[PDB]
């Protein structure tokens, strides 16, 4: 049972940089190591086999080196779509995967395009109310919540979700869901989302009526 | 033209035993070994078992006791059976071929299996269009609230994978006992162009098609 | 006319190696050298023109280079699909093809799948008999195959034909056909193939009894 | 749509002259040059003869004496004749174009011309099915034995094309003055679903279909 130890757990770089991850074997696996790239909700994609032979169709920007117990994997001139977790695999004596490495790209700075949604007619029908606020595509990933109904900041009913870094625009999106009683939703009128990025000299408050259809 | 497909229950009870099936497609189990590899949600790949093109079973040393791998060479299937199931066991289970030269190149799409004594609850999907008076700004951000479902996972598409736009499908969040997740997309032909999310929940074998109306 | 000395005649390189096939003109041809690839039973494919200009279709891993009388073409990561033969062509004055170079790749050992087939009756109805033995998809190329009839090697009537390394899997395949008169054929009982390949230790025997068809 | 096709008698008697034709397609011989290239079996390509866009001829110096190339710009074809052939002359003959900028980019399928005295012999396609006891693995190797023909080539397809994967068609070999070739293929749907080979030997107008019974 050979143990693989993958080194940088997280890599943050800039478009065009050359990144390098290494993996160490607890035992001499010779040259039986592979490298995989993995996007979310998808099956691992082998990029390299035998330390350095590139799986056909793999950009030549990717490469590997090593022998015995020491190996490395590099991406010279990283692109936005390389933003994926990566793993090494020894197949010299059975099989063992490294813990992986999440590669994050540092990009320009963008502000969150905040959106607001009042409970759907349909959901109010059955007596439930679910307010959702979406702050899509922004950088960096450090953003704030804050739900204000009629001035009061409610928190006993909110779930926040940050996505993974868009392998397209190197940004981050976030969702906040304020769920409450269709009877609680009616005791109030002012529904204010409002969030504060480090790109706005104040909060980007998005609010909705309550009334309307 | 080679392929692999994993089959099995998305939710099993603790202590019970999990039986999975890897159906091989463009090659023979007679010259291709097959392996099972699991990946907890949000964590990394773990190799759990292997069966050679000769039928010899090999297992991960941390599971070598409650693990059995066998094959049916007449129907191209490899079975994995794991008992003494425990929470930590809930992951996506994948199977790969190994033909002695190429290793772990072809993978199934995998199956999320969840060990819990809970009961599978389908999701409740609600559309996400702007308030009744909030005027559109051309390109409109939309979504669907897929909530109160268990266990994971749940996938969602738009216009039947024909939109793809800026799909910001949001990582799920378990509240009390269920998950609630939101999937977002943008587009400007809507209102005019009908946008509708395609949610699917395997564990419950349910499929919902929520048409984001107008408002 | 002008002479094009190609080298090497053959090449056995490991997957992912960088290979270089060379041609030396006997006279200056300027940059008028073109390179071709030929897969079994097919017409020659042009990969590089004007010493280094990649004709569309040739993958980036291919490159042509050279100075006046010394030229060569290189494959940065020999892929299985690159298994074939190659020719340089000087079109500077008239035309000349180099002798060619056979590119075969090294692969992990692969034991052959042996299959034996008894003659057809439609053939026996003819007066003759052909028994076929198949050793498909093996590596290395070296393999011995003899016919044992009722415990006696039959050297006569055997026609062997090995395949050209499949660029699809770096393996070879072989066909053995033992022919005799139906007279001779039906006058015997046991037909054994027997394959001797380094992948066994013990020969691989595949037999059928005529008294059973 | 740029294309070329070599055509002509594919069997010739030692010391006899061969007559070949190369027909051009999506381009004119009036603005294109055509060359003939031959390749013995197992050996390398050898350029011989060529005609310019002006219709001027050039031959391989070694073979000049026994070569003559010309064309019908009109009919868009290039002809080639070779004097007193000998065994070493058997080979496939390709015709390829020059044009002036891109040289020998487009080639034809090539035509096999065998210099022999033997007579043209249609083949005999026999099935290659397991049996007489034997095992079974749900995935089986099948094939056809195309045997005793002359000369080359013979073309063998399977199910006219249906998922023709795992098809090992072995290079023909001469045994007792005749060619024998074997085509293999693996099934998992046989015998329930049919697998039959489509063997064609032009040199005798043989176009037969042999089902793989059992």
């Amino acid at each position: 049972d050979i143990q693989m130890t993958q080194s940088p757990p997280s890599l943050s770089a800039s478009l065009g940089d050359k990144v390098t991850i290494t993996c160490q074997a607890s035992q001499d696996i010779n040259k039986y190591i592979a490298w995989y790239q993995q996007k979310p909700g998808k099956a691992p994609r082998q990029l390299i086999r035998y330390t350095s032979i590139l799986v056909l169709g793999t950009p030549s920007r990717f490469s590997g080196s090593g022998s015995g117990r020491d190996f490395s994997f590099s991406i010279s001139n990283v692109a936005s779509e390389d933003i994926a977790s990566y793993y090494c695999l020894q197949y010299g004596n059975l099989y063992t995967f490294g813990a992986g490495t999440k590669l994050e790209i540092k990009r320009a700075d963008a502000a969150p395009t905040v959106s607001i949604f009042p409970p759907s007619t349909e959901q109010l029908a059955t007596g439930g109310a679910s307010v959702v606020c979406l702050m899509n595509n922004f950088y960096p990933r450090d953003i704030s919540v804050k739900w204000k109904i009629d001035g009061t900041e409610r928190r006993d009913g909110v779930l926040d979700s940050v996505t993974d870094q868009d392998s397209k625009d190197s940004t981050y999106s976030m969702s906040s869901t304020l769920s409450l009683t269709k009877a609680d939703y009616e005791s109030h009128n002012l529904y204010t989302c409002e969030v504060v990025h480090k790109t706005s000299s104040s909060p980007v408050v998005k609010s909705f009526n309550r009334n309307e259809c | 033209e080679v392929k692999l497909l994993e089959s099995g229950p998305g939710l099993v009870q603790p202590s019970q035993t999990l039986s999975l099936t890897c159906t091989v497609s463009g090659f023979p189990l007679t010259t291709n070994g097959v392996s099972w590899v699991r990946q907890p949600p949000g964590k990394g790949l773990e190799w759990i078992a292997a069966i050679s093109s000769g039928g010899s079973p090999y297992y991960n040393s941390a599971l070598k006791s409650r693990l059995s791998i066998n094959r049916d060479t007449s129907k191209s299937q490899v079975f994995l059976k794991m008992n003494s199931l425990q929470t930590e066991d809930t992951a996506i289970y994948f199977c790969t071929r190994e033909d002695g030269w190429n290793y772990f190149d072809y993978w199934g799409p995998g199956t999320m299996v969840t060990v819990s004594s809970a009961q599978t609850t389908a999701p409740s999907v609600y559309p996400l269009a702007p308030g009744c008076g909030d005027t559109t700004s051309s390109t409109v951000t939309l979504g669907c609230l897929v909530k109160g479902y268990f266990p994971e996972p749940v996938t969602v598409t738009w216009n039947s994978g024909a939109l793809s736009s800026d799909v910001h499908t949001f990582p799920a969040v378990l509240q009390s006992g269920l998950y609630t997740l939101t999937s977002s997309v943008t587009s400007s032909t809507w209102p005019s162009q009908t946008v509708t999310c395609n949610v699917a929940h395997p564990a419950s074998s349910t499929k919902v098609d929520k048409k984001l109306e107008r408002r």
